[PDB]
């Protein structure tokens, strides 16, 4: 449920980011373990996790 | 020195000095001196002014006369005197009938003229800032009837609240006219402020709705009546649908059953009787939306989005839309959607066949590009001869006549389901308070009301008319005037049907003459805002229909001056660009004199643009005041300058609807319902950071559609003191949720609101102050707000008005040609009316940029006199706020 | 269209169009056509530009000449060509010989002449920013001679670390000529770069100074140089007194002492010597400062301070004075600290007895209401005889002459003691820096240098003609020629005994006639800034010894524009002010437009001031560029306005150096000092946050005064890479601090270096890299840094500014009064240098304020080219730091 909040999610940070905004830090929840942030990170196509 | 002072003014009268003598002491406030040795004007004591005034003939009635009348042209010597607030003494003299001279009219030195011309006043002896001004009880019964409506369970919940904070009793009589019918302890429930919480969010009706058989007859009718009488309520309150409220207006005319069979016919002789329209359908005539009608909207959307997120040649898409009686989710979803062709009641085919029409339309679409065809059926989808068109029937005239694989998609219960809204949920909770007010207000001689919208405001209209026009309606399209049945209908769906239909028709030769046809300019200016790409779509459509010639400017005013951004708009490129979320031009906040104001007038003159369109927020109407005021300068921007505000904030004055405030609002409004129910889940409060800069329009609405217990907004600000007092309010909110419903605690922030007292800094003070009672978090989603896929509300707003903004510059484009080919441009007033902004204002007005920039903005950078404070009170009263 | 384009230019000469060809090719880039038909001027290749010239008789000779001096009056028709970086070809054209007119000289259209005149050249269509400008090795020792002067540790720091990085071996001759005559390792010990770690901080010498009584002899004068020889030294750097140089120059010129008793006679032939004045006498001719002298100058004045800080009638105080052959820390404590009468041997009583000259000066201070009379006593204090005049005599005749119970305190070795101040600490390092630099460029052909400062700057000057013009004041004094004694010491010297006994002197008939008596204004604009309160004291003393009126400006422009600020200058209301910190008038940051202009303009005619000094920062630069443009409008401004630059940020142009920049600096490096010894007591560093705003002077000064590893300045920024890299040195430091002094580590961070990376963004990047190796502190002390009692350089400073400002308007005022009295006022060239910037340059010069203004400054948001390059460069090398 939370990979897909937060993909959709990103989806409209990527749109809002296109005078405005560029680049989004996107901060995600996921505790102590980088299982989340990755798993985010590959379904949103992000640069740098 | 030697002219050591100032002592008085000397004034010398023809022969008569009675009018002038009237006139400097009701206007200067000057006063006679005691015993006038001939038949001295001294202001006040512990002062020095004085004007002395003489009856000799030393000055002449005939120069004098003529003399004023040559003033009336807008030189001679004359005095000044030193005057504070001059604003004030402006204004008396101007209603007064006396002309007046000022600096920036905010202002500096005002001048008049009475018969001793040339008066003066100054504010100060030299340029500085300026000397400083001195000196009514009765029990409510609620019932939902029909079909559910999305937003039924946010009004019960709005009259429920509205009534006990009014000091009323309220009955929630549940099973709608079953339970009025069979009455008691059973059906009508007195229901408690905290038994309505979270009702927001719920959809359908928690109170229910039943067909009553014997609510149909005389026999029903009266055992009802007794239940009232017998549960002691005095008033009721129906929300439902057409049938629902004739039925309530059938029992208002019948009331009069004395039946005998006196203590209780004395008291309760009278019905105070209050409607509201729960329906999807938007068929009552005296409103322009129902409740429940966006959100099913909404949903119908939501579907024919997913159907156009695909490929492919062979294929067509049927989508079959719930509404019996109107065509309005039809027509409506049809715009948002740009749907091929649409079957509804008010416009069947009439010159051919349905199915040669159909064919005809969608073939040509399909022959210019387009190749996912959508096709709309209403659920009183029908013919000429009022014959029912079913799917099938339309699945198979796709099918055989045409080559096509059709998909039906049929919603069916998925139109009434669903949490209502942000527009059902804050309309609906408005209407649920002005129906009880009504019911209170309500006297025997005032005629039952029923509670409308009408452009964004909430109205009483008389229920028994609103009763036999709706009726009006289904009798010409039964005796098959569908012409007339489309007048009949609201004047929005009149304006909608011939948008659509305009829209929908490039593929058809120009409906004006070669010499009435332009060249019009389209602009983004400002962040992006949802609709934005529908009011361009909508525009050069529309263009295409009219024979004019769509240009869009690339990036804005920096695009256009250091690029020559000037862009054809070519059908087939902007499919789909009505459901898309952002910009597709390019906006940017540059503004024309950031960007060369030169090169920008240069380019409109080389392209010939005959208006323009501006797509926008504030940086666009900063953007008009720049382009209407280099006019002077470039007879290339002497033309219609049209400005269709766009901002999520809603900032920009001469509007009370901005282009993607819905879109955002409803983003916001599904982000805290989330954070709400989490809230829910664990003794916690939220403070939820919001966005629209200066603006707290949004965290208003948010706070009345979420439910959320403060708004803490930037016009207000945030006080220790109102902190304090809201800390200890959620202090004695969470010691009494001892018991009742758990359902999460809102505190919402414009960012704007405070610089010290931020999000994160409020929610540590709570923490501190909550002495392990409760928690607060932090919520801060971002400037991603703007969302994606444009609310259908936006798709469809954004139609109309850049459609009304196109017909402006067909209007006045002949006026200004005069203004273009001419130098010695003086910068009259039948120019500056050309330079408008397209707005909402309780009726659609375009409103001179002059107006708004000087006298209605904050022109510097706050970028902002608010509208929303009744909305405000509201969201208070709703959630127990006390302010200070 | 129809003219669809432009082909080429069509010029026609007289008859001859040689010189225009030249013009054209030359100046614009054209170039002959190959084969001429006739005995084209084309631009380049994928173009379109030409000019034709034909030789017919259509224009004439006599026409020509008088349209191109017609011209030289700064209308005609001309063509315009597109041409990026116009800027070039104006300067081109300038220093060519032919006269441009352009827009606001920066710039964007240029216009020039030829035979065909009229040559426009623009820099894109319409406004707009424009179109983008296309495409050596000897061995040195090191010696200390004379009583202790603060700032003998920081020089021999500095040329053991510059002699170590130039690569070559530093030997420190311990007890100076005793060591250099003794020899052996013993005395002549070979130092490290390490061991003379945070010598800033140490007082007196650490290699030690001895007084050798054979070294006076031939004698001992042959020992030392053999030891020389014996070492291997090839160099000798001197940092003592008068005769500890005139040694060392006798020991030069005697240094031909072949003496047999041949490979080392043929290295070891010339003596490479350099001297540097360690004195707290500043005795020294060639010299304005020596090393010690202004922390001599520091102590004094702390006693007089503290002396001052109290209440009383019949009192007297007699501050003993050590420094036996000058009298500059006499005549500058006396400057600094306002004393009543001062005993110095250059200026002693000569027309009456010292004993009535004291009892007069002293007498009539008293008399005017000065109750706490100070009387400072050099230890050189002598009579015109030159009987030295001792403490108790001057005390007898304080104590019997008048009736006063007088208190002496004497400084003795406090003098000598303590730290050396900024001033002398980056001073001393610099002079050291040079020492090495001077020793190793120096060849037998080039005269023995001696280091000097002169006006705050270090020049290299003959040893000899530095001795010998020391020897001739000597002489003077002796001679009993005190007048030209005083003639004879540097022009600082004679200024301040002017200055001194100037405004020592409104208690005597005032020096100018009635007629040249003028009404001079002064104003502080601005942050306060040390000196302020000493400018205002100087000039109000100064104007009442000339006989003008001085006024004081209250609270800014804002004061006198909104409350008629002029205020009248008494003597004894100023007593004290001289030593006072902040701003007693009132200073802040309003200018004069922000405040009313035709408001200060009335009162400046009001009052009739025939002149203004501002004394504040950036705010009070703009002011006089604000007073100097509104000069058109108001005759009022018409007079000569003067700026004393005062900021402890140092980011005025025109100046090197601002007022309170060495108050600042001071109590900055008095905190660093405690900070890096907290540093040394546990592997630790400290980001300590600097002030200055945008300008970098402070931090880069502080680095130098207190050792600090790394400076962080705006004017560079912060870059990551150079942050790792910067990280990554100090982790190599801790590293190597194994076996070495603990002396702590300092990073300086000027608040505008980085708005991201900031002081404690730093130090947490720092902790987290140092990975437990050591950690880092931050040292945040904020805006406090201004300082209370202000340096008494900037005291003295303040005072010659302020007299050489009352003296530019005495000169000015009459031209001035040419325009005041006159309206059709053009704004000549003669007027524009009225108003103008009081600046050390190299130099002490008046800047008008338009050269400055225009062209030296960052007019914009930065408020601020720096000088100070090298200091940075020295700092990074004596620290180590890698750069990128
Ligand atoms: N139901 C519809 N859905 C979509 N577009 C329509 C529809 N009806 C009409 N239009 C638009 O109007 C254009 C003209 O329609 P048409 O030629 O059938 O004339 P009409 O006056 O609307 O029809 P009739 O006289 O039969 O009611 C169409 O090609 C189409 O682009
Ligand atoms: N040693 C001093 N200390 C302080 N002020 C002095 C001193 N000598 C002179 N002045 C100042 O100069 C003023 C005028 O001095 P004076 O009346 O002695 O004439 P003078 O030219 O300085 O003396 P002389 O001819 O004896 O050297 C004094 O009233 C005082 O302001």
């Amino acid at each position: 449920t939370c990979l897909n909040t937060l993909s959709g999610y990103c989806d409209a940070v990527k749109q809002s980011a296109s005078s405005r905004r560029r680049t989004f830090v996107v901060e995600v929840q996921g505790g102590y373990s980088g299982y989340l942030a990755s798993y985010a990170g590959l379904i949103t196509g992000a640069l740098a996790v | 020195s030697l002219f050591n002072g100032t002592s008085f003014i000397t004034l010398f009268a023809p022969n008569s000095l009675q009018a002038s003598i009237d006139f400097y002491t009701n206007f200067l406030g000057f006063a006679i001196r005691k015993n006038s040795n001939q038949k001295l004007q001294l202001e006040e004591d512990q002062n020095n002014v004085s004007i002395q005034l003489i009856l000799d003939p030393e000055h002449a009635a005939s120069v004098s006369q003529i003399d004023q009348n040559i003033r009336n042209l807008t030189i001679q010597s004359n005095i000044a005197f030193k005057s504070s607030s001059l604003s004030k003494l402006v204004k008396l003299l101007k209603d007064g009938g006396h002309p007046v001279q000022q600096s920036p009219n905010e202002i500096s030195p005002f001048e008049v003229y009475t018969v001793d011309p040339l008066g003066s006043l100054i504010g100060f002896g030299f340029k500085n800032p300026f000397a400083v001004n001195e000196r009514v009880r009765k029990t409510i019964g609620v019932m939902t009837s029909g079909g559910d409506s999305p937003g039924m369970n946010p009004f019960v919940r709005a009259v429920v609240r509205a009534g006990i904070y009014k000091g009323c009793k309220v009955f929630c009589i549940h099973e709608g006219y079953e339970g009025l019918v069979r009455g008691g302890e059973k059906y009508i429930k007195e229901t408690q402020w905290h038994d309505v919480r979270g009702w927001l969010v719920e959809g359908g009706t928690n109170i229910g709705t039943a067909r009553c058989k014997e609510f149909r007859e005389r026999s029903g009718r009266l055992k009802a009546c007794k239940n009232m009488i017998d549960m002691g309520i005095d008033a009721l309150i129906v929300c439902g649908g057409d049938g629902s409220l004739t039925g309530a207006d059938r029992f208002r005319s019948e009331w009069p059953s004395l039946i005998e069979e006196q203590q209780q016919f004395n008291t309760h002789q009278n019905l105070n009787i209050c409607g509201a329209v729960g329906s999807i359908d938007n068929d009552m005539s005296s409103t322009d939306a129902t409740i429940g009608a966006f959100s099913s909207l909404d949903r119908i959307c939501r579907a024919i989005d997913y159907i156009d997120a695909t490929a492919s040649h062979s294929r067509a898409f049927i989508v079959e839309v719930m509404g019996r009686h109107c065509g309005w989710l039809g027509l409506l979803a049809g715009l948002a959607t740009s749907a091929d062709y649409i079957l509804i009641p008010e416009k069947p085919a009439s010159s051919r066949e349905w199915q040669d029409q159909m064919c005809d339309i969608v073939g040509k679409h399909r022959a210019r590009g387009k190749r996912k065809t959508i096709v709309i059926v209403a659920e009183g989808a029908i013919s000429n001869d009022l014959s029912p068109i079913s799917c099938d029937q339309v699945k198979d005239v796709l099918v055989n006549r045409l080559g096509l694989d059709t998909r039906v998609t049929t919603l069916g219960h998925v139109q009434r389901g669903g949490t209502a809204v942000a527009f059902d949920r804050i309309y609906a909770t408005l209407q649920g308070v002005e129906a009880v007010n009504a019911v209170l207000e309500c006297d025997a001689d005032t005629p039952s009301p029923m509670i409308a919208i009408k452009e964004d405001q909430i109205t009483r209209v008389p229920l028994v008319d609103a009763v036999e026009l709706t009726q009006q309606v289904a009798k010409s399209i039964e005796s098959r005037n569908f012409k007339k049945a489309i007048s009949l209908r609201d004047s929005e769906f009149v304006e909608h049907m011939k948008n659509f239909i305009s829209t929908n028709s490039d593929h058809v030769p120009p409906s004006l003459p070669l010499e009435k046809r332009k060249k019009i300019a389209i602009i983004n200016v400002g962040a992006p805002a949802g609709g934005m790409n529908s009011a361009v779509y909508s525009m050069a459509t529309y263009c295409m229909s009219r024979g004019h010639v769509p240009y869009a400017i690339h990036n804005g005013f920096s695009g256009l001056a250091r690029h020559e951004s000037v862009r054809s708009i070519n059908w087939l490129d902007i499919e789909g660009w009505g459901s898309l979320g952002g910009s597709e031009i390019g906006t940017n906040r540059t503004l024309p004199n950031d960007a060369d104001i030169g090169m920008i007038a240069y380019f409109f003159e080389k392209y010939g643009f005959d208006g323009l369109i501006l797509v926008g927020g504030f940086e666009a109407f900063i953007s008009l005041h720049q382009l209407e005021r280099a006019r002077i300068n470039y007879p290339s921007l002497r033309i219609p300058l049209v400005l269709i505000p766009a901002t999520i904030s809603n900032n920009v004055p001469g509007t009370e609807y901005s282009l993607g405030s819905d879109t955002c609002l409803n983003s916001f409004m599904e982000y805290c319902d989330v954070i709400k129910q989490s809230a829910a889940a664990t003794n916690r409060v939220f403070v939820v950071e919001v966005q629209g800069g200066n603006s707290g329009y949004i965290a208003t609405h948010a706070q009345l559609a979420c439910g959320a217990q403060i708004s803490y907004v930037p016009e207000e600000g945030i006080s220790l003191a109102q902190l304090e007092m809201d800390i200890n309010s959620l202090k004695e909110s969470f010691a009494n949720d001892q018991g009742k419903t758990k359902s999460g605690r809102l505190i919402l922030k414009s960012e704007n609101a405070s610089k010290v007292l931020t999000t994160e800094v409020i929610s540590t003070i709570i923490d501190d102050e909550a002495s392990g009672r409760f928690d607060s978090k932090t919520a801060i989603p971002g400037h991603v707000q703007q969302g994606g896929i444009p609310s259908p509300m936006d798709r469809v707003r954004a139609s109309r008005f850049a459609i009304r903004a196109v017909s402006f510059i067909e209007r006045h484009s002949d006026r200004c040609q005069t203004f273009k080919n001419s130098i010695s441009f003086r910068q009259t007033d039948e120019i500056t009316s050309t330079a408008v902004v397209l707005g909402i204002h309780k009726q659609l007005r375009f409103t001179p940029i002059r107006q708004l920039y000087d006298f209605e903005s904050d022109v510097p950078r706050r970028m902002r006199n608010i509208f929303w404070s009744n909305v405000r009170e509201i969201s208070d009263m709703l959630s127990g706020r006390t302010s200070l």
